């Protein structure tokens, strides 16, 4: 709750010693956030959607980079039977940068 | 990156010198802008430390820019037992800011005690004093100290110098001396830890505490407590 | 548990070594000035130690030193050396004392007290001439 | 040989740049004070004004595993005279030259039994126009079957000619006719994508890298930004489908007079394998003293 | 066997005496502001809270250490510092001007990256210093000031003069500092005569003997090479806050943001579980050692004023234990 609060729970009574402690500090709000990095043409899933679809040990293969992609425009339209997500969170795929 | 609808007052001009959380398109966190010379590569447009965190960078108009952190004031505390006195320190720092924008818990604050100028930063909770004491039990550093009122207040003080008793020289074969004319006989006090209580232990009273199958699981550790 | 347990026996052999430092450390000091006078500046006692008294405590031990403290410094003359002007070589310097222009003279002190008595032979001893000392001729020390 | 502590031809950091601190890292490095794969171009057969029958060595013959790519020095006898190679009594004035590679993972034996063959897609890139053109396509090679031809009769090896008299000269660049030569040899077919890219010329010697990894095949080179320094900057990356494992250099053919026949340069290929080196970040950026481990 | 010649050499040292007094946070340092961070480190904390008031305790143990040495060498009465003291002797160099000139240049000489302790987070708004709070901690002040050991140093320097006389501190002797020279060499076995009528040459050589000193400052002295390589323990102790959140212990990165908004929420748990452990296991290392430079300094602070009281303001008998030769 207080200061004294958290120093009282460090010494787990309600009476203390007197002294200089190190209390957990603060951290001052931020000004903003910045956005900024060049962008040019969007991410263009057609060959994913285009030709006959290839074979398991064909797995053909799409490299992005310096796009911009959307999955509300691309999983959306996806009739998805299953979805599993390996050691990553399947709902920031659509959100971070890499 | 994912679409965004990309607003305008998000640029780096716009918070320069400020602290903000920065995100140059999968480099993130939060730090403090300021304006440099340009060092290293700018086709690469990212320099980083010895820490892998970086320090420059190579802005897309040209301008190149240094984010190092956005450093946050550390805080300290003074608290007294058996007088309800406390007061708050903050190292290194100018009095600035005030209680609008922390983080984590709660702060507690009294009645206004106010920010003051101290060589080790600012200080809330102190009334300005110019005192000396010579055996503070619990300064505030450098040579700083507060001792507390016998509703009371801690008051500010300066850790006193104990000064010598200044005995000057003579150059002529006539020599100035000083000499004690009274005295006492005084206790030096203290105390050593010769043996400390030795102590033994059982492998299987300690760690089967007595179990069967303990004992079966343990023997294949075996000699270890041994 | 038996990761804590190393964790025991390292910091109890830590605490061995520890206890191994104190018991030289605890003959030194129940050797020299217990049972003698250090003549170490503030060995275990402050100031100039006069006595010194050990008794044992369940974990360890425990020291008082009496020793003379000082107090209430006034300011004096003190001399290098009385010699005698006709006799350079006749020259007298105290035996772990002090020259003091007395009233009622350069007299005998104790080095470490307001302490002014006559000057004897048995507080003083034959030493060399200087140039820095110091001649008296309307009376002479015996 | 090739020193570390001049940082001759070395990979740099591919988006983690220092300043004025040594660091370590692990990557691809040769090693120090190395031979390399010693090779040299020549001039043909020439007698007046016309040019008689190429001049080429058994180095189209010669096959190596790619490993972790290789490096290349261009250049280095650059600025001097040496002996021509065809004429070791006449010497000339060396002029700086680049190389046409090819990179697959097959290997088989030619219509006369000579190994070398390489199967299914695979990746030529060539130097033309006076080495300004960097012309580079995977695609499917097909060889011709008629008279010195590498799926016929008569054939020793493969070579690549060039008239400089009317090839690169001032303008023109001759519609890339050293790929017409590559096409008078061989034939194109099934192909995906292709690249091509503008290299200016200058006189100052070149450091060329090449690796792959599953993104792509990754071409360093120095020119791009450090044409008076020199680095790996990453100027090309191929979007590859399939690794490689074996490679070799496209012999090539130079039709100049025999009176005016001139030097030309003598390159060097180091090849890279997994080490970790310490670099010395200047103030400035530019490695330029590097240190091995093993 | 008898020498006919002789000099003044001197034999320079060093002592560790206070080790770096200083402060970590618990939640800005182990958890840097991050919510879920807090509601698991609700999970544990016990390990956090305990070691912070144990490294309380090992400072205020060494700041009573501090306190007790420098209330043991404060000489009860001393003598005045003026230009020109000492005779015919450059101690100019030791003589404060406070600030004094041999400590101002081995100040100048030794690589001294002072903590920002009135500019520092103000330092680093307006431009290593600053990098004492990235994750997070604190080099506490210092519990006295320059001038106060300027004061110590005075009253050694006075009771130099004034102890060197007799065994028995009750009395303050300050001899004018040539006299003091002369009476310390007839102690120490040099006859009165050629102390009588050679002052002259013996002053001359011991004044180039402390000369030599001063342009022998370099990477040739010892005292030097310890105090930097104690600077160099500083730097590897701060480095131990300093570069072990870079390592992920384990985890598939060491950013926490990065973990807790590009992660699941059981399989995020996991792995701050995983960084939470490393971490702390890093404090309990850096607990050992703190231990170990606090016990440490305190032999070597019982050893520096046993050293500083019996051969440094007197003459102690004990053959070359501070000083090689007759010291
Ligand atoms: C064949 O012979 C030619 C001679 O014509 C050589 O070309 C010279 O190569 C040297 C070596 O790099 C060059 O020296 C460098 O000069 C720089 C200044 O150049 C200025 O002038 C040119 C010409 O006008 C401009 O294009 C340019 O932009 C500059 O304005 C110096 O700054 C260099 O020093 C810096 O770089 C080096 C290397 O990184 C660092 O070590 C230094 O510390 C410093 O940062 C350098 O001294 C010279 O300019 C070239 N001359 C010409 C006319 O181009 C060929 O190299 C040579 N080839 C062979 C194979 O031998
Ligand atoms: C006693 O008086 C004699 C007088 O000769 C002193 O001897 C000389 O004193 C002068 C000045 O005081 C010096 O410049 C000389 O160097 C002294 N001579 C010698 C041989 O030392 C003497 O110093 C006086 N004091 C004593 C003997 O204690
Ligand atoms: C780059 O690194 C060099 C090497 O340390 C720095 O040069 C040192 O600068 C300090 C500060 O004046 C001197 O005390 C050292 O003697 C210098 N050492 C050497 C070897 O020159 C240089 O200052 C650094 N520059 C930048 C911009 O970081
Ligand atoms: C005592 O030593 C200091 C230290 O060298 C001397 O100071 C030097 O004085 C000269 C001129 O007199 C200057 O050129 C030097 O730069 C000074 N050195 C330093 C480090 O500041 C001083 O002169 C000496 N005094 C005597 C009486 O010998
Ligand atoms: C940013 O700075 C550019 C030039 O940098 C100048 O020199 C360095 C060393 C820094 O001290 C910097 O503050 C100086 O200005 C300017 O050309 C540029 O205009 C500056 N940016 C803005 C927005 O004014
Ligand atoms: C506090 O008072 C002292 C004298 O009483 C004065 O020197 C000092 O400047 C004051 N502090 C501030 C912040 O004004
Ligand atoms: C010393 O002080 C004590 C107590 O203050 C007093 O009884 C004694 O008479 C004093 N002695 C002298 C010599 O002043
Ligand atoms: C090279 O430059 C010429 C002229 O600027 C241009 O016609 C040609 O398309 C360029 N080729 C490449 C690959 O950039
Ligand atoms: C001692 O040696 C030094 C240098 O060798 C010389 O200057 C000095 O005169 C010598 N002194 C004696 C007493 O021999």
């Amino acid at each position: 709750f207080n200061d004294l609060s958290q120093l009282h729970c460090s010494y787990e009574s309600f009476d203390v010693e007197s002294g200089v402690y190190s209390v957990s500090s603060f951290e001052a709000k931020p000004s903003g956030s910045v956005v900024e990095q060049a962008e040019g043409v969007e991410c263009d899933f057609s060959p994913l959607l285009s030709g006959t679809p290839p074979q398991v040990y064909n797995f053909k293969r799409l490299v992005f980079t310096n796009c911009n992609y959307n999955l509300t425009k691309l999983l959306s339209l996806f009739s998805v039977n299953d979805f599993t997500c390996s050691q990553i969170s399947p709902a920031a795929i659509a959100s971070n940068c890499y | 990156c994912p679409k965004l609808e990309f607003a305008n007052d998000t640029k780096i001009a716009s918070q320069l010198g400020n602290c903000v959380e920065y995100s140059l398109y999968g480099v993130s966190g939060r730090g403090v802008f300021q304006n440099c010379t340009a060092v290293g590569v700018r086709q690469q447009r990212f320099v980083y430390d010895a820490y892998q965190n970086l320090v420059g960078y190579y802005s897309d108009d040209g301008n190149y820019y240094c984010l190092r952190a956005c450093v946050s004031v550390p805080v300290s505390v003074i608290y007294d037992k058996e007088t309800k006195t406390h007061a708050t320190l903050f190292g290194s720092v100018a009095c600035e800011h005030i209680s609008s924008t922390m983080s984590q818990y709660s702060r507690s604050t009294r009645s206004m005690y106010g920010p003051l100028q101290t060589p080790v930063g600012c200080v809330l909770g102190l009334v300005n004093s110019s005192l000396f004491v010579e055996d503070c039990k619990l300064p505030l550093g450098q040579s700083l100290c507060a001792l507390p009122d016998t509703p009371g207040e801690m008051r500010l003080a300066s850790i006193a110098f104990n000064h010598p008793i200044q005995v000057d020289q003579l150059n002529s074969s006539y020599f100035k001396l000083s000499i004690p004319t009274n005295f006492s006989f005084g206790v030096t006090q203290e105390y050593i830890q010769t043996t400390i209580q030795k102590v033994t232990v059982d492998c299987k009273q300690y760690v089967c505490n007595g179990f069967q199958k303990c004992e079966q699981l343990l023997r294949e550790y075996g000699q270890f407590c041994s | 548990r038996l990761t804590t347990l190393n964790a025991f026996v390292a910091q109890q052999l830590v605490r061995s070594e520890s206890a191994a430092l104190s018991a030289q450390l605890a003959k030194d000091k129940v050797n020299e000035c217990v049972k003698a006078q250090s003549k170490r500046s503030g060995f275990c006692g402050q100031g100039t130690h006069i006595v010194s008294f050990v008794v044992n405590a369940p974990n360890g031990l425990y020291f008082m030193h009496v020793g003379y403290y000082p107090s209430n410094h006034i300011e004096v003359v003190s001399a290098y050396g009385l010699c005698d002007a006709a006799n350079p070589t006749n020259c007298i310097a105290p035996v772990n004392g002090y020259f003091i222009k007395t009233n009622n003279e350069w007299s005998y002190t104790g080095s470490s007290f307001y302490a002014p008595e006559p000057i004897t032979s048995l507080n003083t001893k034959y030493v060399a001439p200087q140039v820095t000392y110091q001649n008296i001729s309307t009376n002479l020390p015996p | 040989p090739i020193d570390v502590s001049k940082a001759d031809g070395i990979i740099y950091p591919q988006g983690r740049t220092y300043s004025n601190i040594t660091i370590t890292y692990q990557g691809l490095f040769p090693y120090q004070g190395d031979h390399g794969d010693m090779y040299v171009y020549s001039a043909g057969h020439a007698t007046g004004t016309t040019p008689q029958k190429l001049f080429v060595a058994n180095y189209s013959q010669d096959v190596k595993q790619f490993a972790n790519g290789f490096v290349v020095r261009i250049g280095a006898a650059a600025n001097s005279t040496g002996t021509v190679i065809i004429s070791p009594s006449t010497s000339a004035t060396i002029r700086k030259i680049y190389p046409a590679f090819m990179l697959g993972s097959s290997v088989g034996n030619f219509s006369d039994g000579k190994m070398g063959r390489f199967f299914n897609h695979t990746l030529v890139l060539l130097p033309d126009g006076c080495g300004t053109l960097l012309r580079a396509f995977y695609c499917i090679l097909e060889p011709r079957s008629g008279n010195h031809c590498p799926a016929g009769n008569s054939y020793t090896s493969f070579a690549t000619y060039h008239t400089p008299a009317t090839d690169c000269s001032d303008g023109n660049y001759n519609r890339n006719a050293s790929l017409n030569s590559f096409k008078e040899y061989f034939n194109l077919r099934n192909c995906t994508f292709m690249y091509t890219y503008n290299i200016t010329e200058d006189e100052i010697l070149e450091w060329f890298g090449i690796t792959q990894t599953a993104q792509g095949v990754h071409l360093f080179s120095s020119r791009y930004v450090d044409l008076y320094g020199g680095n790996m900057f990453q100027f090309a990356t191929l979007p590859v489908y399939d690794t490689i494992k074996y490679y070799s250099i496209i012999p090539h053919s130079i039709r100049s007079i025999q009176s005016d026949r001139k030097a030309w340069a003598a390159f060097y290929v180091y090849k890279l394998q997994p080490l970790t080196f310490l670099l010395d970040f200047s103030v400035d950026g530019y490695i330029r003293r590097a240190i091995d481990c093993g | 066997s008898i020498p006919t010649n002789f000099s003044f050499g001197v034999t320079q040292e060093y002592i560790q005496t206070t080790i770096q007094k200083v402060t970590v946070d618990c939640k800005q340092y182990v958890c840097n502001g991050f919510q879920k961070c807090e509601q698991l480190l609700r999970e544990y904390g016990q390990f956090c809270s305990k070691i912070n008031q144990a490294l309380h305790g090992a400072n205020l143990r060494q700041d009573d250490s501090v306190r007790n040495l420098f209330a043991s060498v404060k000489s009860s009465q001393s003598s005045p510092i003026i230009p020109g003291f000492g005779g015919d002797f450059n101690l100019t160099l030791l003589e404060p001007v406070a600030r004094s000139a041999i400590e101002d240049l081995l100040f100048d000489k030794v690589t001294i990256a002072d903590p920002g302790y009135m500019q520092g987070y103000d330092d680093c708004m307006q431009q290593l210093i600053c990098a004492q709070y990235v994750a997070g901690y604190k080099v506490l002040p210092p519990l006295m000031d320059v001038n106060m050991e300027a004061a110590y140093t005075s009253s050694l320097l006075g009771s130099i003069a004034g102890v060197g006389w007799t065994a028995g501190l009750s009395s303050f002797a300050a001899i004018p500092f040539a006299q003091s020279i002369f009476y310390r060499l007839n102690g120490v076995g040099i006859t009165q005569q050629v102390l009588s009528e050679n002052q002259k040459l013996i002053a001359n050589k011991f004044n180039q003997a402390l000369g030599a000193m001063q342009t022998g400052f370099t990477t040739t002295n010892e005292a030097f090479q310890k105090v930097q390589d104690a600077v160099n323990n500083n730097a590897q102790a701060l480095s131990k806050l300093a570069s072990e959140l870079s390592n992920t212990f384990g985890a598939i990165s060491a950013s926490i943001g990065d973990i807790i908004q590009r992660l699941d929420p059981p399989e995020q748990d996991a792995q701050i579980d995983r960084l939470i452990n490393g971490r702390l296991t890093t404090l309990n290392a850096f607990v050992a050692q703190q231990l170990v430079r606090s016990e440490s300094a305190a032999l070597s602070a019982q050893l520096a004023k046993d050293k500083v009281n019996e051969c440094v303001k007197a003459q102690s008998k004990r053959s070359g234990f501070c000083g090689q030769g007759t010291h």
